[PDB]
């Protein structure tokens, strides 16, 4: 018959290939597929929903919930600093986040990102923080002035309550690596006081702010790979 | 309406009460076609003189009765004309009509399951590879079982009912063409059945195509004098009988 | 056709319409089963049903997906010998074609009186190494209808197959698998029989009278070897393009002997699948 | 892909159809 | 020739595959196929024919025929109960039945089912039973009232003789398993006296009722598998 | 290339398969095929030519020629019998015959058959035999009357000389087996005297009849298989 | 389609337009996340963006390239024995189908509540030679749904597969790989469950109630051999033609037991991936 | 064509019409067989026939399905030697092409005088291990017409096949199978002959004069090895595109010698298939 | 090359498409 | 499927036809 | 014979062309 | 079947033709 030549790759097996295989039980009319509210079609979707950020990434706090709140304090001094985290989306505190947890399934990431903060303060309470995105290039800023110099957003706490800070995409390589890499260093984001936290009489003087991160329509990932954030130093029983 | 009338030869049967009638596999018995045929000779087809209403030997319905069967190609090995043409020819083909009569009163209680069965290979009563004997699957008008006694030396079938004699839970037997005789509504049972067999015309002697069974399901129960006997009578009519492969004549056995 | 056949939606079942109440004369729920017929009553008749558009196919409920499945019907075995090669009735097998010699499958068919079909085959030699090296072991499976020279021993002259079929399989090459018509002779395979060989009160009677599709003889070519072996060339059979006439009750009692229907243990007061209840009142 | 009875005889063919 | 790649599955063997194989004896014109009255094409057909039910599933009775009849008795009390069986079509007494015997060839079942009962009583005799289908959810009812509350059919014994009870399909999962499963529990069906069994003079006072089960056009099965109801603790000789 | 799946049967070898194989010496223009009187195309042809029958299948006769003649004798008695053979075309005396020899190459046979007889008597001689075909069902007839009852042909010896007796096809199974089988028993054919063998003066009183068998257009065979009638309990030398 | 599908440009992401400054009233950067909804703010909103025509596809970010990848879910093992062949529960394996019995993959799914898909399979027998020669070793992998005769030991009668599926692989021939529908029964595979067997204060509760797709029994044909062996027929599974509804948080703590969600080490005061910081002030 | 060819209904036999009685002059049953011709009488003539529409094909009764079947015609054998490799007339075979050297098939043809056909071939090496390991054993089957250097021993120079055909088979790779025309020379293969070499009262006479299609030499490459072997490369032959002229009586007596017709046992007072009867009167 | 569902059943086919 | 004489020569081909 | 990208992805294909 | 130069280069092809 057809003079054929069997090619090199032939007979192999790849955990990543698109090929057909004979059924196993022919003529099986599977159960119909009823209608079910909420079906996904793209990881992306999940990536665009803001999940909460562990940031109070500190000691005893960590195994608890607090590990999520950031109390905005006193501050005797002025123009003092709140916190910082680095943008490299696979870096505790980030990592664990619905996003992070994910990204860690792919080798490369890209686009803008969104950080949102909420005031679990009081009503009569007031404040004004300055948040900033310090692109890759230098060291996480020691001072506000130094950080205010780049990308930022002044946040006026008020009747609203949620300020969303965007993290533009600044990079040389259209794409960044999800894995820790000195090169693909995305930078830092930090928060400082613009004014203070003023509270009229008989209101607490510390209060919390929750923070979150969802994606931007910018966003996109690639090169699927097995995760980081989960070592099954098992096995698993029965 | 239940009343029924049937006319087959020079013979007719009536029934002032009945449970419809049944046509085996919804096919009406008829004569062989030059398509499915195979033989080459012109078949003799005794009409009327042959395919008529022969009635067998009657039987008693006991509170100890267990069941009785007749094998058709065989039950009429004596019934005039048909049963001669059987013996004179190699190939025989024919369909039947089974009229099962069994009356008693409306004060009686009983139930008979009647069924016909294509290729009813019975099982021997004895363990092994020894098949039932000829001479015992060839009873005749008289039929077999009753609840009888016999030599175990004979490569004797299973007198065993519940297993269907073939070892299939009777009750699934309802798969074969059938009906009952519930003495409270019924009077008879009427089965009509075409010719079923992988061959156009078989040996009327070696092979019995249809096998008929009647089995007491709910035991006869009166409150009368056991002077009151309630027989069971079977009547049969070859239909569209056709024969061929004429010659000497076999022999009785 | 495609969609319907790929989606497997060929034989679909009706849906359950909607009902309302009935305070009416004709009672469909009442019929007399003595007529031997089967009732025709439905959900919609008995209750106040709703409306369900169905979507279940009776595709897999076809004599072809019920029957069309490969099944062990025989396990040819050859405990080779090197001491005496050839000799009479050795190192070559010959089994009688036809089921029975194997359960499961046998039971399946038996569900019907007659039947007919082209049979697809598949061999599965399994070479067990009883030596420190087998290597190359050729095989010859040669079919043989009736009136045919059945090899007395290995190297007869019947293994020339000048006009017979012999399939050859050499360790490595995939599993041989061929087909086969409807053989027999007349119209269909006798799934039973109520006939005999003759009037001889010693004649045969059973589904072994209408089925004698010859025998199949094996034989392991390659000749004499050093390190021994034992082979077990399994056999599977599939029914493709099958047909069916008239059904019958399944077989609850474990069979006996080949051919035949016989039921009858070595005491086992006999046994069936039915379970016993303390009382009908509670299930 | 189908109806390509690569073999001559009819006995050799896939499982029949349904109708 | 044709640069080909041999795919993983290649060379295998499946007891469940549709592939062609060379004939063996070419040009064989098989015996013609004559006409034969009654040919099946679908298990279904067999499934729609009512086969008798072993229900008197009791001790010594069982190896005999009686194992099929249910005598309707005296009953000093009133509103008393007759029998019960559970619907799970692969459960003695059901199982063995042409249906059951079958269903046990597939992994999943569905649709409605039909139970039919017949009075092998007398003519002058009279009665009225109440049959009921107690859907899955609770325990087989101890009392009639409790059972009458769900699906049922009052049966008036009369000139007719056969009452057919339908078993609607009530389930969560479009489909049920044929194998014993706490989840896929189909429920129970039971029978009780509505009135009595009255017989005028010199008529027996016990009588039997036969019971049967055939399918509904509802019905359908799938996922063929090897049976339950038959262990060949053989072999088989010669 | 073409994602292919190697099917079970692959690599095997069948003494019965239609497949192509590369030539061996390309461009070989074989010797032309000249015209040659008498070429066959179907076994059938050979099967329709009457070959002679060994029937005098008796002792010392057998290794000689006589083994072919049947002398029609005296017969003091009347209505006496000549010979008999059975029809099962693979049964000495039949078998060895061009037909038989053949049929023994196939598993199944069918159709009508033709027996022809010839009078190697004298001219002035006269006779009348009765030949008969006794279909399958009973025993080869002991008496003429009994045999005359079925299929037969009275043969008037005269100026003609050859009477041909047909053997209709009577069977249940469209087809019969070529191999000895109680079932597929074709029957017997026998010959008897109708009158006598009268010879006027000084003419011998015994004479022979030759007998033959050719096929009918009815005829046909199938399921090729290796022969019966030839065991090479050799080998074969040089 | 092609190009778009070959070039893998099916799901493309929008580009980043150009912006200008805004000294205006409506503040898009301000929303109240308490609404439970998600913000909709973009680069273009917050900054003075430029103009970048994108070219990143969200193709590989599809439940089919996220799910559709083969993964070890089971490692059938058979330390053969020649001493006692057959015997009860020997030289033939039987594992319960369904994941969990393996990480990585398990974690992946669990990312969603429900789910549905046709499963593609692939076997990977690995014959370890513990002898001086193995040779030919046939294998039989036969699937078995619920209510089905599970082989008591090797050669039951259930290995006839008269109506079951058994795939056969002989040393040499490539890796078997078959597929399989969406089995189950209703609509989709329960990726979890908050139901029980019943009211029995001893009933079962978990994603093991809605999933009992029978078991699969192995078994190494070929029979008895000389030189021993041990087999390890790996198992990989791929989800083709998959679907998804409603998502959920990934699993950070190393699982426990099969089925179940349980977290709870043998002291390991419990442990998660989160790392500890000295101070929030420096990252 | 298809249907007719797939359904195998190419050569169909007539049907048996219906007859009536005949009290008429012309007697078809009477003919004089001395004319050497064959009678033409039929069912319909002799009896009162019915009407049977036939459906039997004479397809399988064609010189191509009668002849076109593979048959052992030779069994090349090589009991290797490692002691002396090469040497003269060793470890390489050379058999004379043409049947006879094998029964069954030989008998088949012989049914006809002349004949002609393209021959399809198939090899079936069978390596018997007489050692503790064979491994890789290449093979070279090289055909050789007349006037051609036939290897004196293994490694001649004739195994270069610079212009000859040599097929190579290495343990593993499937069975070689090639074809071949109608070779010979004139028109068809002499299935017999009544000629001689010449007038030399010592000349040859038989079907060995018109058929000398050279010889075929084997030889197992791979060279010298450790563990011995013995090979038996079987041979099968099939006739495709065959023709036939003039038929003749089959061969009842077991042959003798190659070529030739001779019958004549070592006493066996000679023997044929005919059986003996006690009496003609009873069969 | 594509859409050549060499196998009958649908469950057997390549990774679906995208839309 | 047929008449695809994958090979050049005629001697190489399937069993002929019938007519 | 050509342009039969038996595989989906583009990265898998023969050596490109020339122009 | 023919002219299906499965390979690109010309040096790779069957035995030429005749004319
Ligand atoms: C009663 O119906 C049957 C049942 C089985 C059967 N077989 C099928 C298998 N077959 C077969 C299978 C493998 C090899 C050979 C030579 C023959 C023999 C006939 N023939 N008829
Ligand atoms: C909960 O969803 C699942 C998850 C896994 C699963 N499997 C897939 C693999 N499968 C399988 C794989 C290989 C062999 C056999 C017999 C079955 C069993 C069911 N079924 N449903
Ligand atoms: C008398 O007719 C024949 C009969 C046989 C024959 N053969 C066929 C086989 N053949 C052949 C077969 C295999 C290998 C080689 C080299 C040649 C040689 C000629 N040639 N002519």
């Amino acid at each position: 018959g057809l003079p054929v030549y069997i090619t090199p790759g032939s007979g192999q097996f790849m955990t990543t290939d698109d090929m057909q295989s004979p059924c196993a039980l022919p003529w099986y009319h599977p159960t119909k597929e009823i209608s079910i509210p909420g079906e996904v079609k793209n990881l992306i979707e999940m990536c665009q929903v803001d999940t909460l950020i562990p940031v109070n990434n500190v000691g005893n706090n960590v195994g608890n919930v607090s590990m999520y709140t950031v109390q905005l304090g006193n501050q005797t001094g002025m123009a003092q600093k709140v916190f910082s985290i680095k943008v490299d989306i696979t870096s505790t505190p980030l990592a664990t986040t619905l996003i992070g947890e994910i990204a860690s399934y792919y080798t490369h990431w890209t686009g803008s990102l969104r950080f949102s903060f909420m005031f679990c303060g009081t009503a009569n309470t007031t404040l004004k923080l300055l948040l900033a995105y310090t692109p890759p290039g230098i060291d996480e800023p020691t001072t506000r002035k130094d950080a205010m110099l780049g990308t930022h957003v002044v946040w006026d706490v008020g009747l609203q309550s949620t300020i969303s800070l965007v993290v533009p995409w600044v990079s040389a390589s259209h794409f960044r690596l999800t894995a820790d890499n000195k090169y693909s260093m995305a930078g830092y984001i930090t928060c400082w006081y613009q004014t203070n936290l003023v509270v009229p009489p008989s209101t607490p003087q510390t209060a919390d702010m929750l923070c979150f991160v969802s994606a931007c329509k910018d966003f996109c990932l690639r090169m699927a790979r097995d995760t980081d954030l989960h070592i099954q130093s098992g096995p698993i029983e029965q | 309406d239940r009343i029924m009338q049937i006319t087959r030869g020079d013979s007719t049967i009536s029934s002032d009460d009945v449970a419809n009638a049944v046509v085996g596999y919804g096919v009406w018995p008829h004569y062989l076609t030059p398509q499915d045929a195979t033989a080459i000779n012109k078949p003799t087809q005794p009409d009327t003189s042959s395919n008529r209403f022969y009635t067998l030997e009657s039987k008693h319905w006991n509170g100890s009765s267990k069941g009785w069967w007749w094998k058709l190609p065989d039950a009429l090995k004596d019934m005039g004309i048909f049963g001669e043409n059987m013996y004179y020819h190699f190939l025989g083909r024919s369909g039947y009509t089974v009229h099962v009569q069994c009356n008693a009163s409306k004060f009686h209680q009983g139930t008979l399951l009647v069924a016909m069965i294509p290729e009813h290979q019975l099982a021997s009563a004895k363990h092994g590879s020894v098949t039932a004997g000829y001479k015992l699957t060839h009873p005749g008008e008289a039929g077999r079982d009753v609840s009888q006694e016999r030599d175990a030396s004979l490569r004797q079938p299973s007198d065993d009912s519940w297993l269907n004699f073939d070892g299939t839970l009777l009750g699934n037997l309802l798969i074969f063409p059938h009906q009952f005789i519930n003495l409270r509504s019924n009077n008879s049972a009427t089965l009509i059945v075409p010719y079923v067999n992988a061959v156009p015309m078989d040996s009327m002697l070696r092979h019995n195509n249809w096998c008929l069974v009647i089995i007491p399901i709910s035991p006869l129960r009166s409150e009368t004098t056991s002077s009151n006997i309630v027989p069971i009578t079977v009547s049969i009519s070859p239909m569209c009988a056709e024969f061929s492969g004429a010659r000497a004549k076999n022999i009785k056995q | 056709n495609y969609i319907d056949e790929v989606l497997n939606e060929v034989l679909v079942v009706p849906n359950i319409k909607e009902s309302h109440h009935t305070t009416s004369n004709s009672a469909p729920l009442l019929d007399a089963a003595e007529t031997g017929h089967t009732s025709n009553v439905q959900p919609e008749d008995a209750i106040e049903t709703r409306y369900v558009i169905t979507s279940q196919t009776r595709d897999e409920m076809s004599i072809e997906s019920f029957l069309g499945r490969s099944g062990c019907v025989h396990i040819s075995r050859i405990k080779v010998d090197y001491t005496d090669y050839n000799g009479q009735d050795i190192n070559f097998t010959k089994w009688k074609i036809t089921l029975q010699e194997m359960a499961q499958i046998r039971r399946k068919f038996e569900l019907f009186t007659y039947v007919r079909f082209d049979s697809e085959i598949t061999l599965v030699p399994c070479i067990a190494g009883r030596g420190d090296d087998i290597g190359h072991i050729v095989m010859q499976y040669m079919y043989v209808p009736p009136g045919a020279p059945i090899p007395s021993k290995r190297n007869d002259f019947s293994w020339q197959s000048g006009t017979n079929m012999s399939i050859f399989w050499q360790h490595g090459q995939p599993f041989p698998r061929f087909s086969i018509p409807f053989l027999s002779i007349a119209s269909a395979y006798y799934m039973f029989y109520d006939g005999y060989d003759g009037d001889n009160t010693s004649s045969k009677y059973g589904s072994v009278v209408t089925n004698d599709m010859g025998t199949i003889c094996s034989r392991i070519v390659t000749e004499k070897q050093k390190l021994s072996v034992v082979i077990t060339t399994h056999i599977y059979h599939k029914a493709k393009h099958t047909k069916a006439w008239c059904p019958r009750p399944p077989r609850a009692v474990p069979y006996t002997h080949s051919h035949v229907t016989n039921y009858m243990p070595e005491t086992g007061d006999v046994t069936t699948a039915i379970v016993r209840r303390n009382t009908i009142t509670t299930a | 892909y189908f109806n390509i009875n690569y073999f001559k005889d009819a006995a050799s063919s896939g499982a029949s159809r349904l109708d």
